[PDB]
RNA sequence: AGGACCGAACCGACUAAUGUUGAAAAAUUAGCGGAUGACUUGUGGCUGGGGGUGAAAGGCCAAUCAAACCGGGAGAUAGCU
RNA sequence: ACACAGGUGGUCAGGUAGAGAAUACCAAGGCGCUUGAGAGAACUCGGGUGAAGGAACUAGGCAAAAUGGUGCCGUAACUUC
RNA sequence: AAUUCCUUGUCGGGUAAGUUCCGACCUGCACGAAUGGCGUAAUGAUGGCCAGGCUGUCUCCACCCGAGACUCAGUGAAAU
RNA sequence: CGAUGUCGGCUCAUCACAUCCUGGGGCUGAAGUAGGUCCCAAGGGUAUGGCUGUUCGCCAUUUAAAGUGGUACGCGAGCUGGGUUUAGAACGUCGUGAGACAGUUCGGUCCCUAUCUGCCGUGGGCGCUGGAGAACUGAGGGGGGCUGCUCCUAGUACGAGAGGACCGGAGUGGACGCAUCACUGGUGUUCGGGUUGUCAUGCCAAUGGCACUGCCCGGUAGCUAAAUGCGGAAGAGAUAAGUGCUGAAAGCAUCUAAGCACGAAACUUGCCCCGAGAUGAGUUCUCCCUGACCCUUUAAGGGUCCUGAAGGAACGUUGAAGACGACGACGUUGAUAGGCCGGGUGUGUAAGCGCAGCGAUGCGUUGAGCUAACCGGUACUAAUGAACCGUGAGGCUUAACCU
């Protein structure tokens, strides 16, 4: 449940400490994102050597949601802090090297297997 | 074909062994037995009449129990009514089981819902409510505005506004028969079906298949 | 009714070990990957226990790394495999969120050795 | 919207209505029958029953749990040594409502509670 | 939120024919004592069913 | 005095 | 020491909600400002209508104020209703 | 104008905690506020809590939430020192 | 600019985005030196803006507790 | 002008079509993808923020798309009150001045208990031609009607290559709506526990009152959303723009004049709901009443006595039904409500007693004690015999049959 202006925690290491949705993509009056949903990201604390400087606007997939994921048996998980790894604005593929903290097995798709094949945890 | 007339027991839930925990609804429909079969000659259309349950001996009133007894049931319940769609007869006493739903995959389910009452405009139509700081004064939950002005001069029929809501039948349709279980008389069906534990469903098969 | 708790007795699993909130465990669920089925274990520690038969559920909390997960398991599931109670906790508390409040030595609890 | 709820609001706050019902089941006690509305004995048939119940039970933690109930000694005293024994057979209703009238003042349902000895 | 023009006496009445008092339809006889009383009701006398329960 | 016509 | 600080009584009246045929012809509730002073209050005096008084708003002068209230010119006058 | 939630000066002032005449609970003392009984709809009033987010609301962080005591450590620009 | 019409002047900062804010330039419609000019520490129930915390303000409302509204008995207005 | 409250925002809308998107076509300087332009089409949909009082606009990021208008520039007896438009004050300018400014700036009381129409719900009376209990047909009315992305065909058709489909299918989303709590949660001042201050129960222990539920921690049932199932359609008929077939008038040609077939989310149905007050008041099934006599203007008459039937209403216990009515269940030939019993659930190892220690406290008895609305049972208590209303075969005329 990431809507306009929730701040993110970031995943990977693309330089991004903190950022915040500015728009969930996909459809009109959408409210929400969850784990399998992509959001417009703009930057606001970085790190001083990092790819992506402070104040830009590129897209971000969520990986971690405090709300959770339900499997079909019924069964939730719900991490602390709220994520996101950081994508290219029109490449959609991820800016990091590796990626932080463990990510959800209801990502794996083919961009995202390509995002949890460096996850430490699925 | 025609559909049968059951009670609601609660909700529960069916693990399959792949791991998929899908949420049924318990209905025990019980044996439904024929008391009238109107046809083409008296009524200009052709149905069933259909009882469940049984009710007291002393609760039947006279012409309830004249109408039973006239043809081989015992009282129940309330009488229920089936359009019988071209080419299928069932004789008068006949009680029906639950394999008709063994045959078929989809199914509506027809009940009363459950009676939230006077219910205002943001329960029963789901009208946005007004700025609850600001200023805002005696105005919260109000329904807003209802008409224009001058020209209308008066409020259009079919207004959303406040009233009764719930205790209406409704009909949820297009459900998945998860399980006919004919030796408890069991029909379980995937999803929330209208009511109360205990107002009885008229289940029938899905039409929009 | 009586077919709700019929049916109930008729889903749930004979086998389901005595834990209570404290316990550090090991929960091993299934998990698939296409054809391939696997097993995956999760060792936290049970913060929250929903008894309700059937419907019974269990939070278990772990610290991985950096971070902190949290699951709930649906107790008579054929998803999960094995529950086994590692570690046995002495809280007199039947939730825990407090450790969802605390991180670190604060979060740690003694044993039970009943 | 009320559905599948229980306990009366009779238009007292919790600590009125629990403070008014200890009142009126040591009244209840004391004097073996008293006279009220009829949906405060209704719901006075809801608290004085459970005290009766506990009265069967002979022991310090139970005069302890009555004790908290009434906070009256010669309440708990009367319990314990009359409607203990008394009520020793009876399982359940120790307690008839009769309704006797209207209240003059008000015209409110009046109706009589009392033991099931007299 | 006040009249336009006054309503009539006509208007009146007819407003006011549901406010009529419903009657009792009939009191009980006691099988002992044989005092009226309402249904389900103690008698003045202390009499019910059959049965006197206060002096 | 806002509902004036001034 | 202080027209010093925090804060009760006391004096005030910044904001919001309620009240709007009010509980009240200016209040209540929760917060608010001053609170040893150019403070506040009791009691008694003095200033009176083109006049008083005014840390000045045309403010206040008995619920009345760009000239009070009462009685009198006076049945003013009204090309207006 | 009311048996009116307003106004009105001085004197006395106990206990426990508390810096305190604050505030909480009590004493002496005095009251339950001159319509009540049910029910447990919309909506309005005074409140309590709230997942995930956290000003995206709005003219405006208005209102609520939060901060809040004592002791010690520590404390920047600027300054009329 | 409490002054500036044209006008949201133009440039820079803050913002993903800033007719308000901050710093500048002068083209001052129509500043300007006791009807004072320009700075100014402290103050302010003062006007404008930004940040942290915090939140039902809001996304989007949900439930609960009391007082009215509702029903019953007594009394019993009002504008129009 | 003996008053028609005005800009913007909010809430709620509703219509027109001069159509933004979706739908169907003609022409193209239409290879494809994508466009352009024009015709038909109103069923549904038609952003969120920054700035500004703003509408508008500019910008950011989306979307299938962010339509243009009417409705007192819809909407203040529905809310706000930023602008504007009272009284204070100030700036610039104009004036000797009082003052003034479609020039700014700061601040500044938004009243009303709904009689009638209208609308949303909900009943009482009477009618429907003897009365009653049910089940329906269905005139009519209402609701719903949105759409993306990915895959397959197929990387084929087309195209130098870049690129890249029509038609048809399958899945998975967004927004919307209905339903329900099985799960995940919220609430849970009626359940359990911790804990601060104080008062009381004589005191210790243990409890209770008050302090916003004192502050808190979990939480049953209900209710609910963020949770979970479902749904928009496929199909049919008649069409619009358009496309044709045969075909004369006009020996040819020609979609039209005679005739025939196609053709859209629009129209009528199909789906869901209300619905015989549909006074045109319908249909079917069942039950119930099978008495004597008087009077007078012997009339669809009035009266007396006896019987009150089916059934209804009242009364009580009450309900996941409810403002009140209504609706549903039950009334002892009985599980309707309370209690009681067992379980479930929640909280976390009660009180007393024993032991350890100087004591706070710890351990054993002990996953104890207490458990609201849950579940299955149980007549222990209250649902009293009854009385009340409702009658006694139900008009005339004509037709077709049967004694």
């Amino acid at each position: 449940m990431i809507q306009e202006q929730t701040m993110l925690n970031v995943a990977d290491n693309s330089g991004a400490r903190r950022v915040m949705c500015i728009k969930v993509l996909g459809g009109s009056h959408r409210r929400y994102a969850g784990v399998g949903d992509i959001i417009k990201i703009t930057i606001k604390e970085a790190i001083p050597r990092g790819k992506v400087k402070k104040g830009d606007v590129l897209k971000a997939v969520v990986v971690r949601t405090k709300k959770g994921v339900r499997r079909p048996d019924g069964s939730v998980i719900r991490f602390d802090g709220n994520a996101c790894v950081l994508l290219n604005n029109n490449s959609e593929q991820p800016i990091g090297t590796r990626i932080f903290g463990p990510v959800t097995r209801e990502l794996r798709s083919e961009k995202f297997m390509k995002i949890i094949s460096l996850a430490p945890e699925v | 074909m025609i559909g049968l007339v059951g009670k609601k027991v609660g909700m529960t839930r069916i693990f399959t062994e792949d791991g998929v925990s899908i949420p049924v609804t318990v209905i025990e429909v019980e044996a439904n037995r024929v008391t009238q079969v109107k046809d083409l000659a008296n009524d200009g259309y052709r149905a069933i009449q259909v009882t469940t349950g049984a009710k007291k001996a002393n609760r039947v009133t006279k012409p309830e129990a004249g109408h039973f007894a006239k043809a081989g049931v015992e009282a129940g319940r309330g009488l229920w009514e089936f359009r019988l769609a071209e080419g299928e007869e069932f004789t008068v006493g006949q009680s029906i089981s639950v394999e008709l739903f063994a045959d078929v995959k989809k199914v509506d389910v027809t009940g009363t819902s459950k009676g939230k009452g006077f219910a205002g405009t943001v329960k029963r139509w789901n009208f946005r409510t007004q700025d609850a700081t600001h200023g805002n004064s005696l105005s919260h939950r109000v329904p807003g505005s209802i008409g224009q002005n001058q020209t209308p001069g008066k409020v259009f029929k079919g207004k959303k506004m406040a009233g009764q809501m719930g205790n209406e039948r409704v009909t949820v349709q297009s459900l998945d028969v998860v399980r006919v279980d004919a030796e408890r008389n069991l029909l379980l069906v995937k999803g929330a079906v209208p009511g109360a534990t205990g107002s009885d469903l008229i289940v029938k098969p899905a039409v929009k298949a | 009714s009586n077919i709700i708790k019929q049916l109930e007795q008729e889903q749930m699993k004979q086998d389901v070990p005595s834990f209570r909130p404290g316990d550090t465990v090991e929960v091993k669920v299934w998990v698939v990957e296409g054809s391939k089925k696997r097993l995956q274990a999760f060792e936290g520690v049970v913060i929250a226990i929903r008894n309700r038969g059937l419907h019974s559920a269990f939070t278990v909390r772990k610290i991985s790394n950096g971070e902190g997960v949290e699951r709930v398991f649906q107790t008579h599931s054929p998803v999960v495999d094995s529950i086994s109670v590692k570690r046995r906790g002495a809280v007199r508390k039947a939730k825990l969120y407090y450790l969802r409040e605390r991180t670190g030595k604060a979060a740690r609890i003694k044993e039970r050795l009943n | 919207m009320r559905h599948r709820k229980s306990g009366r609001q009779l238009n007292r706050n919790s600590s009125h209505r629990q403070a008014m019902f200890r009142n009126m089941a040591g009244s209840l006690v004391r004097h073996e029958i008293i006279k009220t509305t009829l949906p405060k004995a209704k719901e006075l048939r809801r608290v004085v029953e459970p005290l009766i119940t506990l009265a069967k039970t002979d022991s310090v933690a139970n005069r302890r749990l009555a004790f908290a109930r009434t906070r009256d000694n010669e309440i708990v005293a009367k319990l314990f040594n009359e409607l203990g024994p008394r009520f020793a057979s009876r399982a359940g209703g120790y307690t008839r409502i009769l309704k006797c009238g209207f209240r003059a003042g008000d015209n409110a349902p009046m109706a009589y509670i009392e033991l099931v000895d007299r | 939120a006040v009249q336009q023009n006054k309503p009539t006496r006509s208007k009146r009445g007819m407003r006011r024919s549901h406010d009529a008092l419903t009657a009792v339809t009939s009191l009980s006889v006691d099988k002992t004592s044989g005092e009226k009383h309402l249904r389900h009701h103690i008698t003045a006398d202390g009499y019910y069913r059959g049965r006197k329960v206060i002096a | 005095t806002h509902s004036m016509r001034l």
